[PDB]
């Protein structure tokens, strides 16, 4: 819940987009 | 997209729709004889591929009002592009009709736009407290947003719905997928904006002055065409049939 | 109620289109006098049924405002630059008062505070210049000094005097015969023989400058002076 | 010592268009927005804005000819409220009197060069000076006075004629102070009905001008 | 000609519709609106047998109400809302005292006291706001704060003030110099020489302000159209177009405010 | 006593680009540019948000290197919308947001320079 | 004062009347 299905759900680790949607400006 | 910004809001309105129409169907015109091996479905097709990803991943990372609005056009581009990779009476049509509703909902947008440009509107965030100030703006600009994201009851799921079925009838897989991916992305920073209006308490409010009759006029026909188009589309999509078989006879 | 608020909204709906109407057909004939900035300032303003009910014998200033569930009673006047305005509930002005100039008599705007209680002036009550009167309830003979404050919830009993300035608290009754003032308002003294013969002197006094008064504002408008103002180089 | 005065023969003992409103002093001119309620009885001269939501009640006068007055998105500024701003102030701070949202002003309130934070409650008989500050969410009882340069701390109740700190507001007062703002822009939309956007006033002066020829 | 009378026609029975249909909307409202009529306040008005005095260069708003037998010297205004009721005795309004909005100067009743004597106020005085004067004598170079409260007797000598929200008891005289204030007005402190500066700046400054409004509130409906029209006309600029045109569009005098005005008389 | 607004004025010595060294005053618990705007160093109609995100470094503002130390140290955000903006992508090591800098009474003489200004219309 | 003066403006009347005799005439006709 709060671990693994949190950590691998929409925000402990898909949260990357903002890591990737940043990135776009190359 | 520096265009788009750099352009007066007014100008951009213009470019942002009338310059798309003509060139499609100069692109459908030269498709009528130019299908020379399938060799610009190809090309269509890796443009829309890209085009979806791109404008999908670069709108969320952008602050600026016409920034977003620039990378949701190009992202609506690569949508439409779809029906260009697949080269069928049921591809034309869902292209044309995406071109159509997103015409229709990029003149709401910017009239929008321009209804709080004269108080010199320029990032998301000076849409703050606008459900406040403007309870009836902020939803008409809410349901705008909703029709791009593409949320079945509106105008806007209609067109990719009938793009995605032309895409999976040529058979390719890849590209429903794609789209279906970039949709989720485009909802999500699209109901980003929606929760700044209505969510957000901000501390200092921005104060528009109301808009004039013409535009008012023109975001109430369009928004009562975006909320009520699934109760009678018919003859959009007659015309649309009867446009595509044209094309050749 | 609901059935007469309907008929009044449509009314305005066809009072609004006789005056385009009016205006178009001015703009016909080239006139353009529908332009001039008149004000629209009503010394009765009725708020829908809410109308003020004025005794015939009751000088009303031109220049006071009376809106809403207003009465004055006979003998009564509002005097220059007053504001009675009850509209969530009534304001009841006796017989013999005076509403001396530039004072302001008015009810609660809103129910978060609580229940609206209805402002009630007795008779022979004489209130200050520029006294605010908000909610209260005053007996009759009874005297309120020059800019008070008196809240809501507040009873001045009769031959009560409200000291000039004060500022009596919410839910304070003033007792027969003693003078309040100070802020907040505290007991000062007891009321004297003559101070209560000059109150009651001063009401008829009062009465009698309201009738010339009146007398000097029911004369015909001049007419000298409308054609200086409308010739103006 | 003169003792001396010369009366002039062409002065107007009687205007019959009344007092105009709407004051415009050279190129300030009084913006009053169209959902904002103002009574025929105010007088706005000088540079005075009126927001959206925002009310102004009978015998209130509002005049910006020094600086400028600034009335917030429903706030509202009630019965015969004198409102003036000065050149400067003694702070320091620009003296323009601004009124932010949701700010209830209570009758025969003086304001001049104050700054009135957002969901502030100012008591009836109130008078803010030159740069007075009264922070938000805060509420100013009513009679009280505050010299110039004085400052009203956010949420706290002050009162008194030298004001004083009375008390500590707790979350329900703070809280519903917007909600009194709200239904007064109520009852200010109530009265904004009962006017259309043109007088009819305008007949009785040609009937009064045909009475008399032209 | 002919058109034109035809066009006259028409627009009179467009009239007559109009004024018919605005009838039948009154009758529907179940005849409870009151309606607004000609102004009937009046600015000066006699009460018995006595006129007001009120000198030529003196400013006195329309909506003020000077009644009764009121003598007011020149230079000296009289601001909105602003009543001054001498029909039981005299007031007299010294040169250069303007009275501010919605005051109140009204005198007693030559008894309520005995041994009353006129409202008499100095010259260069000023008034503040809300302020209410009942039978005062205040002398002239002084100052009464917005909000004070004058009772009958007092006297306020010369250079002296009396702090805004104040309650000067009857028979109470204010000493020079000092700045006598609260709701006892009892003594607060010495007044300061930038005070008495800043006092007789804000006279001035009154005196060269209520010029503005005086000529704004006394124009015809002919000049307030044209003044309307011209402040429609230059409300936005554009300096891009008139440099493409060769010309420069300048604000009309009519829009201009005289420098002694302004915040630190601005020319450009 | 009692409450005075003097005892949350901030004074602060601003200097605009051409050299010039004039007085500004602030509040202590709003942003600096907040006080830059009150005389009008900064056009109040640029910034009217005084947000992160409705930020393009129109409120740049280069502080003393000795008055740097008793201020927050610049997070993420300032940096990225200072990289962005400089039209150059070099950072000055000195130049903080107006946004992101809330006064103090420990900022009393802080001395801060106001760099040229740069175009916002659209 | 039986006449209105403006000859521009009496044209625009004469020409909105035109206007709409011809539109309903259009719609009636046709
Ligand atoms: C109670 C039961 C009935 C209840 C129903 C009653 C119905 C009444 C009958 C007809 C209603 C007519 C409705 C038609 C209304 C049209 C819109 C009005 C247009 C209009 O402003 O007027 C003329 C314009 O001239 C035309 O450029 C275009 C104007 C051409 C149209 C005018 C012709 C009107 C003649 C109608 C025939 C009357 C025949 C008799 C009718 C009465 C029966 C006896 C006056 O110009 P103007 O420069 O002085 O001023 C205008 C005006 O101020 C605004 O439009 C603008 O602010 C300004 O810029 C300027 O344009
Ligand atoms: C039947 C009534 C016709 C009355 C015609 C009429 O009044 O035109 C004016 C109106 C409002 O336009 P104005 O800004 O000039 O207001 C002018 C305002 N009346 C004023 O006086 O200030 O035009 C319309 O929108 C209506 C378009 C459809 C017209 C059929
Ligand atoms: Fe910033
Ligand atoms: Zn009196």
């Amino acid at each position: 819940d709060k671990g693994a299905i949190e950590i691998l759900g929409p925000y402990g680790i898909s949260y990357t987009f903002r890591r990737l949607a940043e990135r776009i400006s190359q | 997209p520096d265009i788009y910004e750099g352009s007066p809001t007014p100008v951009t309105a213009f470019l942002s729709i009338a310059p798309k129409i003509s060139i499609f169907a100069n692109i459908l015109r030269v498709f009528i004889y130019g299908s020379y091996g399938a060799t610009l479905q190809q090309i269509f097709f890796f443009c829309s591929i890209a085009s979806m990803i791109l404008g999908a991943l670069a709108a969320m990372a952008q602050t600026k009002v016409k920034r977003l609005l620039a990378y949701s056009s190009i992202g609506h581009v690569g949508y439409i592009c779809i029906g260009f990779s697949c080269g069928t009476i049921e591809g034309i049509q869902s292209l044309l009709i995406g071109i159509f509703i997103y015409a229709l909902m990029t003149m709401d947008a910017f009239a929008i736009v321009l209804a709080l440009r004269q108080t010199r509107v320029k990032y998301i965030a000076d849409l703050g407290a606008l459900a406040k100030t403007n309870p009836i703006l902020a939803i008409t600009f809410s349901i705008t947003m909703f029709s791009y994201a593409g949320i079945p009851p509106l105008a806007g799921f209609c067109s990719k719905f009938y793009l995605f079925f032309a895409a999976l009838g040529c058979g390719a897989y890849f590209l429903a997928l794609v789209g279906v991916v970039t949709s989720v992305i485009g909802c999500f920073y699209y109901i980003r904006l929606v929760k700044r209006m209505f969510f957000d308490t901000p501390r200092t409010w921005i104060l528009y002055e109301p808009m004039d009759r013409n535009k008012s006029l023109l975001l109430a026909m369009t928004s009562f065409f975006i909320t009520l188009f699934l109760l009678y589309p018919s003859p959009l999509f007659s015309v649309t049939h009867q446009m595509a078989l044209s094309l050749y006879l | 109620g609901t059935l007469g608020r309907a008929f009044y909204s449509v009314g305005f709906w066809i009072r609004e289109t006789g005056q385009a109407l009016d205006r178009l057909g001015c703009r016909l004939q080239g006139k353009n006098y529908f332009r001039e900035q008149l004000s629209r300032h009503r010394t009765l303003m009725n708020v829908f049924d809410k109308a003020p009910i004025v005794d015939k014998e009751a000088f009303v200033a031109p220049s006071a405002s009376v809106i809403g569930d207003v009465h004055i009673g006979r003998g009564s006047s509002i005097w220059y630059g007053c504001v009675l305005r009850g509209d969530v509930n009534t304001v009841s002005v006796g017989s013999g008062t005076n509403i001396q100039d530039n004072s302001l008599v008015h009810v609660a705007k809103s129910n978060l505070s609580g229940k609206v209680h209805p402002t009630i002036i007795g008779d022979n009550v004489t209130i200050g210049h520029s006294a605010v009167l908000h909610g209260c309830t005053v007996e009759d003979e009874t005297f309120i000094g020059m800019g008070a404050t008196l809240l809501d919830g507040v009873v001045v009993e009769k031959h009560g005097m409200v000291a000039a300035g004060a500022l009596v608290r919410q839910n304070t009754r003033i007792p027969s015969g003693e003078v309040w003032g100070g802020n907040p308002a505290r007991f000062l003294r007891k009321l004297t023989d003559e101070e209560i013969a000059f109150i009651s002197q001063s009401a008829t006094n009062y009465s009698n400058l309201a009738q010339a008064h009146a007398a000097e504002n029911a004369k015909p408008l001049n007419v000298i002076e409308f054609e200086k103002v409308l010739r103006k180089k | 010592p003169k003792s001396q005065v010369t009366p002039s023969p062409d002065r107007v003992k009687w205007d019959y268009r009344g007092q105009r409103q709407i004051i415009p002093l050279g190129q300030w001119l009084p913006k009053v927005a169209v959902d904002a309620y103002v009574a025929p009885n105010v007088v706005l001269a000088g540079q005075v804005t009126v927001w959206d939501g925002s009310s102004v009640w009978n015998g209130a006068v509002l005049r910006g000819d020094l600086n400028k007055i600034t009335v917030g998105f429903c706030s509202n500024v009630q019965e015969r409220c004198v409102v003036h701003a000065a050149w400067s102030s003694p702070t320091g701070l620009p003296a323009q009197t601004l009124i932010d949202r949701y700010v209830t002003v209570g009758a025969y309130s003086l304001l001049r060069s104050c700054t009135i934070e957002p969901e502030c409650i100012i008591g009836q008989h109130s008078i803010l000076m030159e740069g007075s500050l009264v922070e938000t969410r805060s509420i100013l009882e009513a009679g009280s006075v505050l010299p110039p340069g004085r400052r009203i701390p956010s949420g706290e109740l002050w009162g008194g004629n030298p004001a004083r700190f009375i008390r500590t507001l707790t979350n329900e007062e703070t809280l519903e102070i917007p909600k009194l703002a709200v239904a007064i822009n109520h009852l200010s939309g109530d009265y904004f009905s009962e006017f259309l956007p043109y007088s009819t006033i305008y007949l009785e002066v040609e009937k009064f001008k045909k009475s008399l020829g032209i | 000609g002919t058109l034109g009378r035809a066009i006259y026609t028409v627009g009179n029975w467009i009239r007559g519709t109009g004024q018919a249909l605005d009838r039948v909307g009154s009758l529907l409202q179940g005849s409870h609106r009151i309606e607004e009529h000609l102004s009937r306040h009046r600015t000066l008005m006699n009460v018995f047998d006595k006129s007001p005095l009120v000198d030529k260069d003196v400013f006195v708003a329309p909506s003020a109400s000077v009644i009764g037998d009121v003598q007011i010297g020149k230079g000296s205004s009289i601001w909105y809302g602003c009543v001054l009721r001498g029909d039981v005795n005299n007031i007299s309004v010294g040169s250069g005292t303007n009275i501010q909005d919605n005051t109140l100067v009204h005198v007693a009743k030559t008894n309520i006291s005995g041994k009353v004597l006129p409202t008499l106020i100095g010259d260069n005085v000023t008034v503040g706001h809300s302020a209410v004067i009942h039978g005062c004598t205040v002398e002239d170079d002084a100052f009464v704060g917005m909000g004070a409260t004058l009772l009958d007797g007092v006297v306020v000598e010369k250079h002296a003030m009396v702090a805004a929200g104040s309650l000067v008891k009857q028979n109470t005289r204010i000493p020079s110099g000092e700045v006598w204030g609260g709701n006892p007005a009892k003594f607060m402190r010495k007044l300061t020489d930038e005070e008495i500066v800043y006092i007789s700046q804000s006279a001035k400054n009154y005196i060269n302000l209520a010029q503005i409004h005086a000529s704004e509130n006394s124009k015809s409906f002919e000049q307030i159209e044209v003044e309307r029209a011209l402040r429609k006309k230059y409300a936005r600029k554009d300096e891009d177009y008139d440099s493409m045109l060769g010309i420069t569009r300048e604000t009309p005098p009519e829009l201009i405010l005289p420098d002694n005005v302004l915040p630190g008389g601005k020319p450009v | 006593g009692s409450k005075k607004v003097s005892d949350r004025i901030v004074k602060l010595s601003a200097i605009d680009p051409d050299g010039y060294k004039q007085d500004i005053i602030g509040l202590s618990g709003q942003t600096l540019l907040r006080a830059l705007t009150h005389t009008g160093l900064i056009d109040p109609a640029s910034h009217r948000l005084d947000d992160i995100e409705a930020c393009s470094a129109e409120c740049e503002v280069q502080i003393a290197e000795e008055w740097l130390e008793k201020l927050p140290p610049r997070t993420y955000d300032e940096e990225y919308v200072l990289k962005r903006s400089s039209r150059s992508r070099i950072l000055n090591k000195h130049s903080r947001l107006g946004c992101q800098v809330v006064l103090t009474q420990e900022l009393q003489g802080m001395v801060v320079a106001v760099p040229e200004a740069k175009p916002w219309d659209i | 004062p039986k006449v209105s003066e403006d000859k521009n403006r009496n044209y625009a009347v004469v020409a909105g009347v035109v206007a709409i005799v011809g539109s309903i005439g259009w719609y009636l006709k046709a």
